């Protein structure tokens, strides 16, 4: 994040400020000052009051006598609480822009130390130096009070809202219950040595992650020494303690919980002199940025409600330091990508947005740390586990489908990419992943995605100290040769790689092959770096906020550390964003403070007032995106957050076109000769049908397809149709269709709407006076590919595509309708076999057999009935279709019942089928097997065999007596 | 629930008697496992099971051993009527004897003092207070329990009465029990300020009383007499022991969940190692066994939905594509869950519940109880349907209805290992069964005869039927995966080695996800090679544009790169399937690459369809310029033309002269207006003259007439040369 001073406001009478509090609800900032001074400003946090820092309202308040020292807010009810040195506590209620006093209290015995609101905003904690603690309601009803034996120095509300943390003058931290007030626990402290008691400067817990699987380090316990310790729970034994040399005075969490700000007051002891210095840490204690203001004493610090501005009370004034958080985002291929944090998720959600179609694709990425883009690819570096130091590098396309992945086991700090490789850097090691062949040019036929997937990826790890040439083989060892100077910034060009060290040394490597081809020296370390389109120039943001452009020449490459030539005319301070033109090595946009300074050949331009983060600079156009408020509602991005700006040249060309001759535009283009000018000239001449003035512009643009297009419209002989084709040529079909309606030549308008692919438009044009079914089928195909089964089924029914209908019904288990399409497919063949095979897999054998009858093959119907074991249905199906092969089927059924030893089912089948002699024989087969051990059932078997052969006589209208002989054998 | 035996130690029998581990306690460090084995004190290492310390000194068996909550020192006492304080190394500083043999040691959790229980009075011993102030008691105490605050000490008694003498208030709270109190527990979690004092009374009753003695919750009836109490997982669950010779897990309200570990006899005391998932217990035979309770996760997945069990009593339901969470409290243990469509089945100890969820007009997912079966049944596999529940054990398949009634059964030749419901019409549903003989079959609810799918050699431990139900994946006991195109002949599409899990695509016909043994997920589409991800966990689902994956307790969604298969389809000129693969969502550059390769390979049909995704007319304008040429060698110009439109022209000219189409290249260079390149390629002097006269005509209006006059002179048309030259102004050569 970048912090730059934007405004200083001096309160009246020059009285030192001692208490500052900002309200999230409406932007009411509060200020306290000596001799009973209370002031309330209203600053508009919207874009009207963002660029200009609009101080909308002011109001002085009275009711305090001594120095106002404790001020706090309540956002839900927009209430204020104030105190003073005397001990007078006043709660203030807004009413028509007037702050009414609501209650005045004074213990008259002890000094009130701090306030504390619950995150719900319904309870207030009031502490005193003697240890007196009072808890009151939002209305003001007293809940309970306690008198702890020791003395209290700070207070904070627990994030859960059921507990309250207290700090002591000694430095001890005690967690108590919000209701009972009895001492629940004591928080361990590891940052402090524990030698002697020390006061604590800050104590705050940000409740933005109360619902979360893995809690972040929203707690903060920092002492007057400067030891900052971050904790994720009441008693976490792994505090993310990061120390700073400066001694803390006050701390403040940002409203999103991401950043914690610490303030210090450096006296005049050192060479820098006195001043207020603010450091900014992330949730992991990572030092983000430092801001220094000239001053002597600090009164306090607060954050804006939107978290984009910090009010700091210095001496007798306040400073509105603008804060630009390091938003992870990228833009490529008419697609904006960024990231955001859901409150209840450990992971971070990455959103992809094709702003030309407003289609949103959401990816879940755990521990995302960096992202970037180039050509038609994006790269995300993530930390899947914070415990173990492994970074995952992932290469995705525009929609978000991953293509490559690598894992590195070493701690990484800086990252970048180019069209052929991904480069990362730690303290002293540089990892390079060349996933592409740099010799091959990324083209439309062979994009970067195919070259990343198909081609072999070679990966290298090199150190900074060692000189590298093409002779050295690639290696993978993590060399830890301890150099005193470490890497600070890094950047990558198409052909060269640039490294800066904290000493000030800069190294220029080649990439293909990797050779350390040059060295340079700098004024100091580089906070950030950038490189022009053809590596001619370079931009560096230094530690001191001074940004410079350095000119680098290939013939100037010498291994001896030499001075770098600096391009004149560019010298800026507190720049927080940067881009370069894709086509112009000299033009580059820069966001400095609260405005944008477009450059061209080292000279500046008129500062355009803007606050949007910069995305892309291509063809004299600057596309950028307001990420300050888009991150307030990331789930529903809106196209109005994309803003297009033009440079001086493009605006001048537009003004020339608006009132001027085409010859003036032609001489403008011949004077400047950039591609966008020729394109714009040709486009305008097409729009006003200046046919003869566009081929010259296109051929200076060198566009063969546009030459063929204007040739085709020259062949066209119509004052109207040529204009219609021009409107179609520039994505303006909405009036091109009307132009076609003007001469009612729908034979071309329908063709245009079909080639566009707007099948809704195709239907909406064909309903009004065969292709209608085609458009319906295309719509149904789109819905099916979108996995929207209901509307796909509707459009398939409308277009009568029964096979896709069967697919939909099979997926949604609508078998009752699936068993109906047999009625509507008689004149075509494959459908019956298809849905019958579908039905037998489900097991609906009867309707499948009906379809097979409609398919004119009940043989495989009977085979499927056997497969589903509908033998009773199979025999009937074979009989009604004269399938005389019923003997084999009955034999299979008999063998199956023999294997399942169901003699009862077999004999019932035989007696219903009227089979007598071999049925009796098969009964006797088990009859003798029963007879060989216990034959009192065998005689019964023979008896009913004789009964069966007797019933054969009635069924009719050697073996005649042999059956009776067998029956009487066991009489 | 899985139970892991980290290590076991059994005391050797002495004079024919096995000494009992009467009590045991855990050090605050947790490394020292301290137990009172008869007379001896055994301090083991929980990480190794090594006897770190063997402490003697006592005269007889000790019923109480305590470790102080700070861990710096401890005290030992028992039936010898002596209490001795020992340091960290077990060095005795002061030895003192009491008038009564003690049976319960009670150190303050918030200070270094200790409570001594005698036959008539209870006293306080402190290192700073050698005198023991013994306040009289009605009789001999039994067991003493401390609150986490350390301000209240509950004292046991034979008659079940737990009396209190509050230091500040003269009011006394005594709670009556009908059975002797052997062990009472104060919870470490204070829910809303209340205290849950758990009493296990040997009349098969479990009770909860606060500091006021009022009954908290419902008193439960056990199957055993509780002997030891110890809270588990920060007071979430309570450990019990009794006649079942097992240590058993119970809820906060007293519901029995599951026995955690089994013993051979009465268990004296079981303690959980703090901050670890390990616990120890002491038995009468001297057998102590450290148990790592490895957490077993039960999960059911149907399409987008996902369920698991949290808190061992609650069923948590998660919707992933809409990301909607819901919790169903049941207050009882569940070890087998099932789901299908909107219906879900939960099996308790003796209770089976069926849940349903509805897409109401309020746009909220709620659960209601529709079917409830009170029977106790032991089954290996469970499957719910819209028609009936199916339980399976060994080889019997009992299809109970909504209210405990048999419907159908099968008896396979070998026991079944998997039970899944692929689907079908209600009452005609399909049930996939794979038995240990390598056979997988389609059991139908209506038909009592399984349908023959596949017979394999090795036992089938997991298998799956396609969304179209025309292909079947199956792994073996050797972890070899096979995919069969089912039918009258099960044709093997392919096989793979060392596959942990497999899944088929629910919405697309042929997409299969594997988890190989090296934790490398694989994704296959048709005959293409498998895209790899190298992600931990196994695949448990496969939708159209998502791949689900589960690792331990984490459940996450992958993403399906359709462009990855699109590249390979383009490489082998397999463009028909490439269009359908790309239709599931690919980037704009992918669509452009598809269209360009299609028009390079003369397949304009998919080229037309692929271009309606790009919003770039500067390529789609090309298509209309082809049909008129196609109506009336000839096809080579289509190959040659496209390279110029990309942005490079030399390659186009090279193709033009490869196919011999020189005149078209001359026309292209004439339209590109750089005439030197046309001079390179020109072959006929008539073409050269036409090119140079077109150049002269261009230079006529190109605002450079001095060269135009020379060009027109080179044309040979002298009249035009004079007419153009007359505007130049070079009178000298004029």
């Amino acid at each position: 994040m970048f912090v730059y001073l934007s405004k200083r406001i001096a309160m009246p009478n020059g009285v030192k400020v001692t208490s500052i509090a900002w309200n999230d609800g409406q932007g009411w900032l509060a200020c306290g000052g000596e001799k009973g001074l209370l002031k309330v400003l209203k600053v508009d946090g919207g874009p009207q009051g963002q660029r200009s820092g609009g101080l909308s309202s002011s109001q002085t308040l009275e009711g305090h006598d001594t120095t106002v020292d404790l001020v706090t807010w309540n956002q839900q009810y927009c209430k204020l609480t104030s105190s003073d040195v005397s001990g007078r506590i006043i709660v203030w209620v807004l009413h028509k822009g007037m702050w009414f006093e609501e209650m005045v209290n004074n213990r008259n015995s002890s000094r009130v130390v701090d306030f504390a609101w619950n995150p719900s905003g319904t309870k207030i904690c009031i502490t005193y130096e003697d240890g007196a603690v009072i808890v009151g309601g939002v209305d003001g009803n007293r809940y309970w009070g306690r008198e702890l034996p020791y003395k209290l120095a700070k207070v904070c509300w627990g994030a859960d809202g059921n507990s309250i943390l207290f700090g002591t003058a000694t430095g001890e931290v005690y967690v108590h219950d919000a209701s009972s007030g009895e001492h629940l626990s004591q928080v361990e402290i590891k940052c402090n040595d524990g030698k002697a008691p020390s006061p604590l400067a800050g104590l705050s817990w940000h409740p933005a992650w109360v619902e979360r699987p893995e809690p972040l380090a929203t707690l903060a316990v920092c002492y007057q020494s400067g030891k900052l310790q971050l904790m994720t729970s009441i008693g976490d034994e792994t505090p993310c303690n990061v120390d700073r040399d400066l001694p803390a005075h006050f701390i403040s969490w940002n409203p999103s919980g991401t950043v914690l700000a610490v303030t210090a007051a450096t006296p005049a002891t050192e060479e820098n002199g006195p001043g207020i210095v603010t450091q900014f840490f992330s949730t992991e204690g990572v030092h983000l940025r430092t801001l220094r203001v000239s001053g002597k004493q600090c009164g306090g610090i607060t954050w804006e409600g939107g978290g984009l501005r910090v009010a700091i009370g210095v001496d007798s004034s306040v400073y509105f330091a603008n804060v630009r958080p390091n938003y992870k985002y990228c833009y490529f291929k008419k697609t904006a990508v960024f990231a955001f944090t859901v409150p209840d998720k450990v992971e971070e959600s990455v959103m992809f947005w094709n702003v030309n179609t407003n289609e949103r694709r959401t990816k879940s990425v755990r521990g995302l740390q960096y992202m970037n883009a180039c050509k038609d690819a994006c790269v995300l570096i993530s930390r899947p586990d914070t415990t173990q130091q492994q970074r995952m590098i992932q290469l995705v396309n525009a929609i978000g489908s991953p293509l490559e992945t690598r894992f590195i086991d070493m701690e990484l700090y800086t990252y970048d990419m180019n069209s052929s490789a991904v480069v990362c850097c730690g303290d002293e090691s540089i990892y390079i992943w060349q996933f592409r062949d740099p010799s091959t040019a990324v083209d439309a036929l062979d994009p970067i995605s195919m070259q990343a997937s198909r081609a072999e990826s070679q990966e290298r790890v090199i150190h900074v100290c060692d000189l590298v040439r093409g002779d050295t083989a690639p290696t993978m060892k993590v060399r830890s040769a301890l150099t005193n100077d470490l890497i600070s910034a890094m950047c990558v060009s198409e052909t060269h790689m640039f490294v800066s060290l904290e000493s000030g040394t800069l190294h220029v490597y080649q990439l293909s092959p990797l050779q350390l081809v040059s060295k340079y020296i700098l004024f100091a370390r580089a906070q950030s770096m950038s490189v022009n389109c053809n590596s001619t120039q370079l931009a560096v943001i230094h530690l001191g906020g001074i940004t410079n452009v350095y000119c680098i020449e290939r013939e100037k490459f010498s291994l001896v550390p030499c001075k770098a030539d600096t391009i004149d005319g560019v010298e800026l301070k507190d720049v927080w964003n940067l881009r370069w033109a894709v086509d112009d090595p000299h033009r580059f946009a820069v966001m400095e403070k609260t405005r944008m300074l477009v450059y061209n050949h080292g000279v500046a331009e008129e500062p355009v007032q803007s606050c949007a983060n910069l995305c892309k600079f291509k063809s004299l156009k600057i596309r950028t995106l307001q990420l300050d408020e888009l991150l307030l509602d990331p789930e529903r991005p809106r196209k109005d957050y994309i803003v297009d700006f033009e440079a001086q040249l493009l605006r001048d060309m537009r003004a020339v076109l608006r009132d001027g001759t085409a010859k003036e535009a032609y001489e403008f283009a011949e004077s400047h000769n950039t591609k966008k000018l020729w394109e714009l000239l040709a486009e305008h001449t097409l729009f006003q049908l200046d046919f003869t003035y566009a081929e010259v512009a296109f051929i200076h643009c060198k566009d063969y397809a546009a030459i063929q297009f204007v040739k085709r419209v020259r062949s066209l002989d119509d004052p109207k149709k040529q204009l219609a084709e021009v409107n179609a040529y520039y994505r303006r079909f909405d009036e091109a269709e009307r132009l076609y309606k003007d001469v009612d030549r729908k034979d071309l308008a329908l063709d245009l709407r079909y080639r566009l692919g707007d099948w809704f438009g195709v239907v909406r044009l064909v309903q009004e006076g065969a292709l209608l079914f085609q458009a319906w089928e295309n719509i149904g195909d789109h819905y099916a590919s979108r996995q929207k089964w209901s509307k796909a089924a509707q459009y398939y029914t409308q277009c009568r595509h029964y096979r896709k209908l069967a697919r939909i019904f099979y997926i949604i288990e609508d078998y009752e309708m699936l068993t109906q399409l047999i009625s509507m497919g008689e004149h075509d063949k494959e459908l019956m076999v298809t849905l019958g095979n579908m039905l037998l897999t489900v097991g609906l054998a009867e309707e499948a057999a009906k379809a097979f009858i409609a398919a004119n093959e009940p043989r495989m119907a009977v085979n499927g009935c056997v497969q589903v074991n509908m033998w009773n249905r199979a025999i009937a199906l074979a009989k009604e279709h004269r399938l005389e092969d019923v003997g084999q089927l009955l034999e299979k059924y008999a063998k199956y019942l023999i294997h399942r030893e169901r003699l009862t089912e077999a004999i019932e089948l035989y007696r219903k089928a009227g089979k007598h002699d071999e049925a009796a024989t098969l009964l006797a087969q088990l009859g003798k097997r029963a007879a060989l051990r216990d034959a009192l059932k065998a005689k019964k078997f023979y008896v009913l065999s004789a009964l069966e052969v007797q019933k054969y006589r009635t069924t009719a209208i050697r073996t005649l007596d042999a059956a009776w002989r067998g029956a009487e054998a066991y009489h | 629930m899985h139970t892991s035996v980290r290590w076991s130690e059994t005391a050797d029998a002495v004079k024919g008697i096995r000494p009992p581990v009467n009590s045991l306690c855990y050090s605050p460090s947790g490394d020292y496992v301290v137990a009172s084995c008869g007379v001896r004190v055994l301090v083991y290492a929980a990480s190794t099971g090594t006897l770190l310390h063997s402490l003697m000194g006592h005269q007889d068996t000790i019923y109480c051993v305590d470790y102080s909550s700070d861990g710096k020192n401890f005290a030992s006492g028992g039936a010898d009527r002596t209490v001795i304080v020992w340091s960290s190394q077990g060095e005795g500083i002061v030895k003192y004897q009491h008038t009564e043999a003690i049976q319960a040691l009670a150190h303050n959790p918030t200070s270094s003092q200790l409570a001594s229980v005698s036959s008539v009075d209870w006293g306080i011993w402190s290192p700073e207070q050698p005198k023991v102030s013994k306040y009289s008691l009605p009789s001999k105490g039994l067991c003493a329990a401390w609150t986490p605050n350390g301000k209240t000490l509950a004292i046991g008694m034979l008659d079940g009465t737990v009396m209190m003498l509050s230091k500040t208030s003269e009011e006394k709270v005594i709670i009556r029990r009908p059975a002797p109190v052997w062990a009472l527990a104060f919870t470490p979690l204070r829910e809303n300020g209340i205290d849950v004092l758990a009493i296990g009374s040997w009349d098969q009753r479990l009770s909860f009383y606060n500091l006021s003695g009022t009954a908290v919750g419902r008193e439960r009836e056990l199957d055993f007499d509780p002997c030891s109490v110890s809270y588990f997982n920060d007071g979430e669950y309570i450990l019990l022991s009794g006649s079942d010779h097992k240590v058993t897990l119970f809820t906060k309200d007293g519901n029995r969940l599951i026995e955690l570990a089994s013993a051979d006899d009465w268990i004296w005391s079981a303690r959980q190692r703090p901050r670890q998932k390990q616990f120890c217990y002491g038995t009468n035979d001297g057998t102590i066994s450290c148990i790592d309770i490895t957490i077993s996760t039960v999960h059911t997945i149907y399409d987008d939905q996902y369920v698991f069990r949290k808190d061992m009593t609650n069923l948590v339901v998660h919707q992933l594509l809409v990301d909607r969470k819901m919790v169903i409290p049941c207050n009882e243990y569940v070890q087998k869950i099932a789901t299908f469509l909107d219906k879900l089945a939960v099996q308790l100890q003796e209770r089976v519940i069926v849940f349903e969820f509805f897409y109401d007009d309020d746009r909220t997912m709620r659960y209601q109880d529709i079917a409830q079966i009170r029977r106790r049944l032991e089954c290996s596999l469970l499957c719910v349907t819209t028609g009936a529940i199916i339980v399976s054990n060994d080889k019997r398949i009992t299809m109970y209805d909504f209210q405990g009634n048999k419907r159908r059964e099968w008896s396979m030749e070998s026991p079944v290992q998997l039970m899944k419901v692929v689907g079908g019409m209600e009452g005609r549903e399909i049930l996939l069964v794979g038995l240990n003989g390598g056979q997988v079959m389609k059991v139908f609810v209506d038909n009592p005869f399984p349908t023959l799918l596949h017979k394999g050699t090795a036992p089938v431990k997991s298998a799956e039927l396609s969304s179209s139900r025309s292909r079947l994946a199956v792994i073996d006991s050797t972890n070899t995966l096979q995919v069969l195109e089912l039918g009258e002949k099960n044709e093997l599409l392919f096989s793979e080695d060392n596959v942990t899990a497999v899944a088929f695509n629910i919405d697309v016909d042929d997409n299969i996800a594997f988890t190989t043994g090296d934790n490398t997920l694989h994704i296959k589409t048709g005959s293409l090679p498998a895209y790899q991800q190298a992600v931990r966990g196994i695949v448990v689902g496969f939708k159209a544009n998502h791949v689900f994956n589960l690792h331990y307790s984490n459940m996450m969604v992958l993403d399906v790169p359709h462009a990855h298969a699109l590249y390979k389809y383009v490489e082998m000129r397999d463009f028909d399937r490439a269009y359908e693969v790309a239709c599931l969502g690919v980037a704009d550059a992918d669509w452009k690459m598809l269209g360009l390769h299609a028009m390079s390979q003369l397949r304009l049909d998919i080229a037309r369809k692929a271009f309606t995704h790009i919003q770039d007319t500067k390529l789609v304008e090309l298509l209309k310029s082809l049909e008129l040429r196609r109506r009336q060698a000839k096809d080579s110009v289509l190959y040659g033309s496209i390279l110029a439109f990309q942005g490079k022209y030399n390659d186009a000219a090279r193709q033009f002269m490869k196919t011999g189409c020189e005149l078209k290249a001359v026309e292209m260079y004439c339209d590109l207006k750089m005439w030197d390149n046309a001079k390179k390629i020109c072959t006929d002097e008539k073409v050269l003259k036409d090119l140079i006269r077109q150049q002269a005509r261009w230079a006529e209006e190109s605002q450079n007439f001095v060269e135009a006059a020379s060009l027109y002179e080179s044309c040979g048309d002298y009249a035009k040369a004079i007419g153009m030259m007359g505007q130049a102004g070079q009178v000298e050569k004029l």
